């Protein structure tokens, strides 16, 4: 008859806790980059989760760093989905 | 490419 | 009727609801946070994205940390009933759980409780949607290769 408070949230993290994210000066941030993109492709056919997987998939694959600082070249990074959500979540209806 |  | 099922969130009212982007490009020099190049590509694409998925965008740009907990106070006391979902986007410096005003941070919990499912009734039930493009610390990954 109650439902927690937290319930119904979903956070959507750039980035792995403790980590820094990258954003590109030119392109954007490799994050937003790759939501935006996958939610064109795929907002009328998946369930949110299943679009931010491919976000989690693209951002990890097909970004690294390039830095002139041996400290930050080379870098990886992987987004963080955290779920509180109590139900399947899809852009589309009918 | 740049830190946030 | 015949055999229902509720696996989905009900995402077919009137409007699908708020997408409020908030775009911190330009910190107050007394900071010593740098501005960050490339975030109005961010805010541009995340607008005409969110645009095509039937939200009403809202584009804010160099908030204090000030003008964050009112606009997000002042959200959260709007009339949302006839709204599916909402929709956050914070585009900003960061750490773990603190997201960047101009002149100094946030704590990521304040802004979320605003929208609590005690705090925020014409939200309760309906899925609330944090987007957070913002440091969360300061590691890097050297990754491995495949
Ligand atoms: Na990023």
């Amino acid at each position: 008859h109650k439902i927690p408070v937290e319930a119904d949230f979903l956070y959507a993290y750039s980035t792995a806790p403790g980590y820094y994210s990258w954003r590109n000066s030119k392109d954007g941030s490799w994050f937003i980059q790759s939501l935006c993109a996958m939610l064109k492709q795929y907002a009328d056919k998946l369930e949110f989760m299943h679009i931010l997987t491919r976000v989690n998939r693209k951002v990890a694959t097909e970004f690294e760093s390039f830095s002139f600082d041996a400290t930050f070249h080379a870098k990886k990074q992987i987004p963080c989905i955290v779920s509180m959500l109590t139900k399947e979540l899809y852009f589309y209806h009918h | 490419d740049e830190v946030d | 009727s015949g055999i229902s099922l509720d696996n989905s969130y009900k995402m077919d009212y009137p409007e699908m609801g708020l997408c409020i982007i908030i775009n911190n490009k330009n910190f107050h020099k007394s900071t010593g946070m740098t501005s960050r190049s490339g975030t109005d590509v961010d805010a541009a694409n995340l607008r005409e994205t969110f645009r095509n998925l039937k939200y009403e965008v809202r584009n804010k740009n160099d908030l204090t940390r000030e003008e964050i907990v009112e606009l997000m106070r002042d959200v959260s006391k709007e009339d949302h009933s006839k709204r599916s979902s909402f929709v956050c986007v914070l585009l900003s410096h960061g750490e773990e759980g603190i997201i960047f005003g101009t002149n100094g941070p946030v704590d990521l919990k304040k802004i979320t409780n605003f929208f609590r499912g005690d705090r925020c009734r014409e939200l309760t039930g309906k899925p609330k949607l944090f987007i957070i493009q913002a440091c969360r610390g300061t590691e890097l990954d050297c990754g491995i290769e495949t």
